[PDB]
């Protein structure tokens, strides 16, 4: 059925800022779902590829999801999403990987890039509905609410391959 | 008198090259692995000679892989190379001929007129180029041809349903070659989808191994062939390199004491590791031969592989006679159709909607891709199909004239403008 | 090579040497099938197949 | 909020099939595929579809009869569905003639030249062997890279097809439509592989079968 989502910790939720009140609105909107947030502030135009690779060479079996918030304004995630292939990330197996990206897909086992437009529009709505509806709809209604919200006020574009449901209860 | 015996191995000799030239000629492999040879229309004894220098070299390699080995498995090389060998072929046809077998190949049967229906595709004749030979399941048991196939699957195709089993000792086997896996699917199935499940199954963590293990993955299509020689140690002396890579007990416990039983505990050990095929050059034709019926024919392979005395006894009633009947209306089946005509009396209103398992009208059928004319004259001028009727579920509003057309089909498209409008 | 030549004795002539004679000695003198024996003949036909131009089949 | 797909009738289903393809082009046979088309009729036609199969179309055919059905009428209709079976390989459809972008298809579909067809659905089932056009109410499900190696014991259907025909004959009545897709993308990655679908989703709302 769904995702098995009651791991004894957490996945990490690294929010690499670029260049604001929406990074500090992320920022308490994950926090509240037990996650572990790690703020990176303005970096280069290469930045750092070892960031989230040193993220994928930890431990990750007691932590039941992974979050990688890319909020920039030239590095694609090809290079990025590499490291958490599930074969060379094998800690990081059969569970989440979201990529939620503002400004090429990488088809893989289980993974959701929530590609949106170039606080704004989308992390505004992000934002509130799981303050709200983080209770009974999984991932995927959050996410459908949310781009209704930006076109009827240029639309997000879910791409999924997620083999189960997710629910963040 | 007793002269007449070189005139007889001299022409064997002789019939086989061609068969050889053509793959040796043809073919992409050949050409990219610089194994080919200049294209010719009567070939000598250039083509014959060089398999056995292909040969030699897939045997010399494997060798070379390998030490000196040791007196433990010398129960096993010296075990399999001093055995009995029993091919089968396993066809749905016709080929007995009262007490004969005339099997014969592809390129032969398509010379002149036909009662094909195998299982060759575009690329097996552009790729390799090995349709003028006559393939054949390897059995390692050594019993008698006449107790029973134990092994009625090769990788994973049921090719027939009766088994023709032929001793190894025949004149006509010396010119053939042996390949350890399909020539074209260059991969052993593995485990799961092995057959003989209750083997393979009492012994784990090999499958995986077996389980899609290619053979020459240098072109990753490479695949090694050995001569009549060499075909005997090839077989053990690869199984030996598979089991050295290996870890298991059924390492040293059915391979090192079955040397003793070398029934279904050898037969079982090389059809699983390995999955032999004999390829015999253009015909096959012999008096000492066995025919197993190993399942009862259905009604569908009758009419693929036609077989009209078979067929015959398959019908019963008018029933039986629309569906053999819209199973000849595809394929274009010329012969079974024109049998059918003859024994019963259809009428229009049989040909009315397509039976359970068909997917086209009546009417797409017939100008269909691979259609045949003679079919579609007999129903127009019968009074069983409507030539300006258009289609009504697939492509519609169409008529049969479209589909000649489209496809480029003038010996049909001449077809319907005689026999109706359009 | 040369006793493969001279071996077809039942010739009479040089280049006439087989006409349908090899459909003779064939089955009659070993217990080849006529389905390949006939397959065996279709090769070398030339309405007389000469035996010295079927000696550059090597 | 939801579709409210209340109308006298659901709206179309398009069936594109190409199997033999002009040798020029160089492609394969593509056989067992008549089976899918005759599953995909069967199961859309179900619901309330009108389901028009279209075997062996050219470049240019698929391009103009769908500029006959985006102009024709959907005032009376709930959604619409397109399903391509091909032998595409890059993400574009390609024809018996010629290869085909997707984005010249979608283009006649957009809200502001199909009015007659906004706030609606317009899926899109593509089973190639990702230049997405993004417009709201869209969906598009491909699924590429076959292959598993089947020997000359020739593949019946195709695993996707298959699949997604399965899954929503029962399913397809109270349990949404992207929570379909989802048990697609899992029985083929499970009990299939021993490359996968992708659902680039663009709905506003959600889409319920009943
Ligand atoms: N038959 C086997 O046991 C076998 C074994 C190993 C591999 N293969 C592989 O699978 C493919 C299948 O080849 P195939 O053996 O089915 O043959 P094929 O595709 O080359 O065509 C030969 C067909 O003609 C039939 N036939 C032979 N003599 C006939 C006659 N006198 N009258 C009427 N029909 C006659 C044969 O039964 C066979 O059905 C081969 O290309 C080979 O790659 C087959």
């Amino acid at each position: 059925n769904s995702y098995k989502m009651d791991y004894p910790e957490m996945g990490l939720c690294i929010i690499i800022n670029n260049k604001d009140v929406d990074a500090a609105n992320l920022r308490e909107t994950f926090r509240n779902l037990k996650y572990e947030v790690r703020n990176k502030n303005d970096l280069t135009r290469e930045e750092i590829v070892e960031l989230m690779r040193d993220v994928s060479k930890e431990d990750h079996s007691k932590r039941s999801s992974f979050v990688c918030v890319l909020l920039s304004h030239p590095v694609d995630l090809k290079k990025i999403t590499n490291f958490f292939r599930g074969d060379r990330c094998r800690s990081l197996t059969g569970k989440p990987k979201l990529f939620i990206i503002q400004a090429k897909i990488p088809v893989e086992a289980d993974f959701l890039y929530a590609y949106s437009t170039a606080g704004s529009w989308f992390i505004q709505s992000l934002c509130a509905m799981l303050k709200q509806y983080a209770d009974k709809l999984e991932f995927m209604h959050i996410l459908t609410r949310v781009n209704r919200k930006v076109a009827t006020e240029q639309i997000p574009c879910i791409v999924s391959m997620l083999t189960k449901e997710l629910y963040f209860y | 008198a007793a002269a007449a015996g070189k005139i007889g191995a001299f022409l064997r000799k002789a019939v086989a090259a061609q068969s050889y030239g053509l793959m040796f000629a043809n073919g992409k492999l050949f050409e990219a692995t610089g194994d080919a040879l200049e294209k010719r229309g009567q070939y000598g004894f250039s083509a014959l000679q060089r398999l056995d220098g292909l040969s030699r070299r897939n045997l010399a390699a494997v060798e070379a892989r390998l030490g000196a080995l040791d007196s433990a498995e010398r129960g096993l090389k010296e075990r399999i190379m001093t055995g009995a060998w029993h091919f089968r072929h396993q066809s749905n046809a016709a080929l007995d001929d009262g007490k004969t077998a005339a099997i014969a190949s592809n390129h032969l049967l398509a010379r002149e007129s036909r009662s094909s229906g195998g299982n060759t595709f575009a690329g097996d004749k552009a790729l390799l180029s090995n349709h003028d030979f006559v393939f054949f399941g390897v059995e390692f048991s050594g019993r008698g041809k006449q107790d029973k196939p134990l092994n009625h699957k090769h990788s994973t195709m049921d090719f027939g349903a009766n088994a023709y089993v032929v001793p190894d000792t025949l004149p006509a086997c010396r010119h053939g070659y042996l390949t350890l896996t399909d020539h074209f699917f260059n991969r052993v199935p593995g485990g799961r989808e092995a057959e003989h499940q209750d083997f393979v199954g009492s012994f784990p963590q090999m499958g995986a191994e077996t389980g899609r293990w290619i053979h020459e993955g240098k072109y990753r299509q490479n695949a090694p062939i050995f001569n009549y020689r060499d075909m005997k140690a090839a077989v053990a002396l690869h199984l030996i390199e598979f089991l050295r890579d290996s870890k298991d007990a059924a390492f040293k416990a059915y391979v090192f004491d079955q040397a003793m039983q070398s029934g279904q505990a050898l037969d079982r050990v090389l059809n699983s590791v390995f999955q032999a095929e004999f390829h015999i050059p253009r015909l096959m034709a012999t008096t000492d031969y066995a025919k197993h019926p190993l399942r009862p024919m259905l009604l569908k392979e009758a009419v693929d592989s036609v077989n009209l005395p078979a067929l015959s006894g398959l019908v019963s009633s008018k029933g039986d006679a629309v569906t053999a009947m819209w199973h000849a209306i595809d394929k274009g089946k010329d012969a079974v159709a024109a049998h059918l005509l003859g024994n019963w009396r259809f009428e229009a209103g049989d040909f009315a909607s397509a039976p359970p398992g068909f997917y086209h009208e009546l009417n797409y059928a017939l100008s269909e891709h691979g259609a045949s004319v003679y079919i579609l004259d007999q129903f127009l001028s019968r009074g069983w199909a409507a030539v300006n009727a258009p289609f009504e579920h697939v492509n519609s509003g169409e008529t049969m004239l479209d589909n000649a057309v489209k496809y480029g089909n003038r010996e049909m498209a001449a077809a319907l403008i005689k026999h109706g409008a359009d | 090579i040369r006793e493969a030549f001279r071996v077809f004795d039942k010739d009479g002539n040089g280049y006439i040497s087989a006409a349908e004679l090899r459909h003779v000695m064939t089955n009659l003198g070993e217990k080849l099938t006529d389905e390949e024996v006939d397959e065996m003949i279709r090769e070398a036909d030339i309405d007389g197949d000469g035996q010295v131009n079927y000696e550059e089949f090597v």
